[PDB]
């Protein structure tokens, strides 16, 4: 609760969907009603929606936290059933964006009693992931036409290991973690480096390139995180100068995770920046090889493109 | 259908953990009392009939056989849990793999201390059996004092080899997804290893090392692949002609 | 309490009980030289070491001679520390094992005794 | 009242943790099964139909509004708990306050890393 | 598994059958079936079972992993009716081997589950104590004969408060630790001396003299524990008088516990011995002693009584 | 029967544990609702109306008394758990065992510190 | 646990006492940090009693936060601000025990009834650094600050 999820989907809406050829699909399930007039307002300016002619492309369904059970376990498939009629009669690249699809779960589980049933681990229904399995096999590219789904997925007392999103990790290709420990320390998107994974992340796809940075990154992430606790106690002293040298460029990394996003300007106080991947890709290259060791940390923290950090760096002189 | 032909069929259930899910569904829909988890009593049983069948017959009933990969997940490795509490009794051993160990490079990330095979050597040929015990008696050493590793400022050279031969080997024992190797491959780059000759070459480059090494070797040294399969193990001859190359060739790739 | 919590602690403490535990060994080797070193050189985090001298703070045969015997000290003492910090680490795992265990144990029946009361309701 | 007539109210609901125990009580009494923590199945609900009421209207609506503070109380400090993030999963944010920081004379302890706002500077005049 | 518990196992039948006349059972509580034929063939092997004449020592009982809980919950039970008609009818003193006790209440905890019962703490049968109860109390010394049980325990995550292992505490008298460690220094069988314990160790059912001599090897063991440290960093070479005979002791007893299993033979070529309770009292007491303190280690690995300690040595010379 | 005829007697209760797990069979399979550890609301009465019983009458009811010595099994010194807190609140002091101790060959191995006695001071004698 | 609990609401002050704290011999084994009271309040109670209050509770919650890092390396890494903390903390910690009356037999002292004035002074003082010269255990189970005094040149 609170580390993201929505901020992040409307700034995949704000550069993906924005810049997309093809119709797009929002559905509201089970969320905040003030987020979807503020979402409604947001389109109708950038023109995404057009209330005076035909240009819109965007359709919206909505189901909020104000609604019963029933509609909040159904209007998932509302909005489901709009794309899925882009998709088939059409072909045209879809775009699905659902926030968020653990209320089709929750609301389940709240009539689930009433409905007869003997109540299954954690409260939930006996039925989550048969429920679960009928509705997400619906959300799919197919032969006849393709929709890229991104789904918001709540996750109960921040535990992923709860039965919802622990069912539905196996329905997705690919999975964005988010952690309040992170956020906690003002890195957004409070993304989890060693808990997001893609299917394409393959060097046969990717390359080689963008492969093998990204598991640099996530190896001198996970050194670093298991030897926090360590010298937390027995100090940093014992650590060698090369050791101790990773510590850096560890933390650095963390930091140059960090992006302002457009949407995120009224929490950040900063303008959003946005990196293509091959800039993105150069800048942990570099950082990786010890380059920007001469830097401090903070001149990574929240920026785009490495330069910025190099230019940070400069400021922060007085 | 092969088991009972004198054929061989290996079945992998991905995942049992789903399965049991199916299965607890009907039983609380059913209105059958629920336990642990909220699964029916009868939830081993379910999986113990299963995995039985796979089996090792006997010459008089054909000699054909079934052997299963059963897949769990686990939740924030809780192995404990009820249902992989069961499968893990039922098994004659569990492959552990783990997050930490996948994104510090290590992959497959299976975890060799707590790996297990009841089966062991007895499906294992001479010729690996032979530098495995070697290498798991070495990881087995190095695992106790890995630790000191990042901290140990003063360590004798007697556990400061432990340590070397030690990332040496976890190193050898990384490997790229979707390429199976053949067993005289696998015995050809770990003797690299158990034989000390990547003991001085650093540690990121074993694994380029690994994959020229076995490149080479599969081209010019094919007559070496076959005898280290005829003679079972490493024999004294295969033993000479891998001192030969190894050498020479870690020379060239530390040129 | 919380089972990710406990355990993620208990890794920690068992690192830095095994750290320690080198570290008393390698202290008391150090030191084990040094002690058969100082009675002939007087013929010519380390514990409360540093912090001793320091607060009371406040050529060569003696340059020699005080870092003979400041080194043994040293060394004997870091030797110490550590002995008494692996120590203290042990018995807080075993601390936390056990509130492990009860916390499992506990999780087990509670989440047990929801799901009968659920049944039993219908 | 306020709210649909171009006024402007602030309700605290002091606090929601006791209501919560209240329907559980009523629930159970009528035979409903309980779920998780003895709680009715739809105990988010409960809250998230009550706090979605708190709302800013447009001017055609007479532009009055609704700003709610409920309260809940944790236990042994886990704002990670079914309760706490059930109503954490409807505001507009939260303020966590916590006794160390209390007691370290942090006051108000507010924990500034767990607390945010999902309005942000929108609700600040451009001197703050 | 591969710390010679079935090596175990098949030494006691041995062992009890020709020191006691009594025959064992051993009852396999959710077998696997391939363990099963395993130990059987095994059993063919070393000789404990004969396909062929009557001089088979152990009877068999299976409940395999593959049947439903009522079935795996009896088990213990048939296996239990075998032996007591040794007791019983035959006045021997038979062994009983439970592998596991552990899947005994498992199996205790699915049948209650499907009978419809409120499962009680950590999830097992509200009649776990008294499940437990009532195998157990057949298993005792009565005016004919009596039952011995070796029991295989598991201890489920590794926590020995848990409600099955506490309740199988209630009922043990002993315990027979079995280590890797131990097995890795070659120390046959793989007993751990300072782990196993026994309730009985008390000179007033023991001895005084079997008591002092167990606590002397026990302490001394502890004591050579100890030392490693100071050995390997201060170096073992500043070791007082006291302390060099207490490492070159220790070792003498610990290598004189281990002990060649008459049904190793098979595959070692060597006789197996079946060692009498006062050589074993007066061998340990001797070394303890120093009596024979004038011996290489090698003298007192893999032996019988203590004469073959110095036999041996004079062979090493 | 001794206590009220002016005589003296000393019951002992081994264990009182072992006797709480078979009301806890007795309850569950009577389907009442498991609490802590899975045991009744009333395991505290089945303890406390037992152990009120022991007592020292005065003169006029014949001056005789019953002293009761229950025994309560821990797992690893636990003395916070359920069952031990609530024989602790009945009794007039305790005797600690402690496994550590007894290991160390002390014995008996009594946690001086730990055992205590309420009532027993005045009724020790003036020798000691 | 559901019972107390729910019962925190009723109260207008509450004392919660400790195992670990009757553990350590400190009685009454009250929690500084975990009693309260609504009169708590500088137009209530006044502010020097406030202030004093706030101030030991404040060296309580400090030394707690230490207590981690205590645990396993002891006291040698701590600055020498710490170990300040450390001392009077364990000193306002003694100096809250006090003989009761009623608990004569097992502590082996005489009652004790220490008027709230004597209190504040002498909790201010250990503030102050007054008697940081005095070992703890001179502050265990005594009245007024003033018997702390005696104790101590007892002990000498
Ligand atoms: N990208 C970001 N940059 C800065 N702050 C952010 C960012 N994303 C979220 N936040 C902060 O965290 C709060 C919670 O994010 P939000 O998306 O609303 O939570 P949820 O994931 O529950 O939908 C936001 O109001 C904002 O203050
Ligand atoms: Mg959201």
């Amino acid at each position: 609760a609170g580390v993201g999820k929505t901020v992040l989907i409307m700034e995949l809406i704000n550069n993906v969907a924005k810049a997309h050829g093809g119709y797009s699909v929002f559905a509201g399930v089970g969320e905040r009603t003030r987020e979807g007039n503020d979402l409604y307002h947001e389109m109708i300016e950038s023109g995404v929606i057009n209330l005076k002619d035909a240009t819109s492309k965007v359709a919206l369904v909505y189901g909020q936290m104000n609604e019963p059970p029933g509609a909040r376990a159904r209007v998932a498939l509302t909005g489901l059933t709009v794309a899925e009629y882009f998709r088939d009669q059409e072909g045209q690249d879809v775009l699905l964006f659902i926030d968020n699809i653990f209320r089709f779960t929750q609301a389940g589980s709240e009539v689930s009693a009433l409905l007869g049933r003997i109540p299954s681990a954690v409260g939930y229904q006996p039925t989550l992931a048969t429920d679960m399995g009928t509705m997400q096999e619906r959300i799919t590219t197919t032969k006849k036409g393709s929709i890229t789904s991104v789904q918001a997925i709540y996750v109960p007392a921040d535990d992923l290991t709860d039965p919802a999103p622990a069912t539905t990790f196996a329905h997705l290709d690919a999975t964005t973690v988010l952690s309040r420990a992170i956020a906690e320390l003002g890195i957004y998107p409070a993304v989890d480096p060693l808990d997001s994974t893609s299917r394409i992340m393959d060097p046969n796809i990717v390359g080689s390139e963008h492969y093998d940075v990204a598991r640099g990154v996530q190896k001198i992430l996970q050194d670093y995180k298991s030897l926090q606790d360590i010298i937390a106690i027995l100090g940093m002293d014992e650590l060698s100068e090369e050791d101790k040298l990773t510590v850096s460029r560890a933390r650095k990394i963390q930091r140059f995770l960090s992006q302002p996003f457009q949407v995120a300007e009224v929490f950040t106080g900063h303008l959003g920046k946005l990196v293509p991947l091959k800039e993105t890709i150069k800048g942990f290259q570099q950082i990786l090889a010890g380059e920007y060791d001469h830097l401090p940390e903070q001149a990574f923290y929240m920026v785009g493109p490495i330069e910025e950090a190099v230019a940070k760096a400069d400021k922060l002189a007085e | 259908y092969f088991r009972d032909n004198g054929k061989h069929a290996l079945i992998i259930y991905d995942d049992l953990s789903k399965q049991a899910v199916a299965y607890r569904q009907m039983s609380l829909l059913l209105r059958r009392p629920p336990g642990r988890e909220a699964y029916p009593g009868d939830v081993f049983y379910l999986h113990s009939r299963l995995l039985e069948r796979a089996a090792k017959m006997n010459d008089a009933f054909g000699g054909g056989s079934l052997t299963a990969l059963p897949v769990i997940e686990t939740q924030a490795g809780d192995v404990s849990a009820y249902i992989p509490t069961n499968v893990i009794s039922i098994t004659d051993g569990q492959i552990f793999l783990e997050t930490e160990l996948f994104y510090k490079g290590i992959r497959p990330a299976i975890n060799v201390g707590l790996s297990v095979s009841r089966v062991g050597s007895a499906a294992q040929t001479r010729a690996m059996k032979q530098v495995a015990g070697t290498m798991k008696l070495e990881l087995a050493q190095y695992r106790e004092v890995a630790a000191f590793a990042q901290f140990g400022s003063d360590l004798d050279a007697a556990t400061q080899q432990l340590l070397s031969r030690g990332v040496r080997l976890t190193e050898l024992l990384k490997q790229g997804q979707y390429s199976p190797m053949a067993i005289e491959e696998q015995v050809a780059v770990i003797y690299a290893g158990v034989r000390g000759y990547l003991d001085k070459l650093e540690p990121s480059k074993i694994t380029k090392f690994e994959n020229a090494f076995l490149s080479h070797v599969i081209s010019q040294h094919q007559a070496l692949l076959g005898k280290i399969r005829t003679d079972g193990k490493i024999s004294e001859e295969s033993d000479a002609k891998l001192k030969e190359i190894v050498t020479n060739f870690l020379a060239g790739f530390e040129a | 309490a919380t089972l990710k919590d406990i355990t993620r602690r208990l890794k920690s403490i068992k690192n830095i009980q095994k750290i320690t535990k080198s570290m008393k060994m390698v202290a008391a080797a150090k030191y084990a030289r040094a002690e058969r070193e100082l009675k002939p050189a007087r013929v010519y985090l380390c514990g409360a070491i540093h912090s001793s001298v320091a607060k009371q703070m406040k050529l060569a045969n003696i340059i020699y001679y005080s870092l003979k015997e400041s080194t043994t000290s040293e060394q004997s003492a870091r030797m110490t520390a550590m002995d008494n910090a692996s120590k203290n680490a042990s018995e807080m795992i075993d601390k936390l094992t056990l509130t492990f265990n009860r916390t499992r144990q506990a999780v087990i029946t509670k989440e047990l005794i929801e799901i009968i009361s659920g049944a039993a309701a219908l």
